[PDB]
């Protein structure tokens, strides 16, 4: 689970915060990335921590 | 029709804090890439708001 | 939930594929056919067409 600004970092040849410290994809990556919004399940009115 | 131009000069530009300021999806650029802007550097920056 | 869509949570699933180096273990619902020899035929061996 990531934020909305960090979905573009899940890509081959990409850098950033998530791509350098959390999850790095290879440059010769062959595969499929799926992302969907989860504001109804992974969020709380007091703030999901 | 009355968009605001702001000149940005004589400062250190950090582009990783723009994502925290506004809730957008993509940092869509044309001549450069969004992930490399902390490495190269320019003369003057211009901000147009509308 | 009051945040913008750029700061909203997103669930991500990444599927990674190993193309063909090992014997194939994940192959889809395509049915097989009996093997003929000494004839000019189309063949499909684990996605290798010809």
């Amino acid at each position: 689970v990531i934020r909305g600004n960090e979905v573009s970092q899940i890509a081959p040849g990409q850098t950033g915060n998530i791509a350098d410290y959390n999850y790095k994809l290879p440059d010769d990556f062959t595969g499929c990335v799926i992302a969907w919004n989860s504001n109804k399940l992974d969020s709380k009115p007091s703030g999901n921590y | 029709y009355a968009w605001n131009r702001k000149r940005i000069s004589n400062c250190v530009a950090d582009y990783s804090v723009i994502y925290n300021f506004a809730p957008f999806f993509a940092f869509k650029c044309y001549g450069v890439s969004p992930t490399k802007l902390n490495d190269l550097c320019f003369t003057n920056v211009y901000a147009d708001s509308f | 939930p009051t945040y913008g869509v750029g700061h909203q949570p997103y669930r991500v699933v990444v599927l990674s594929f190993e193309l063909l180096h090992a014997p194939a273990t994940v192959c889809g619902p395509k049915k097989s056919t009996n093997l003929v020899k000494n004839k000019c035929v189309n063949f499909n061996f684990n996605g290798l067409t010809g």
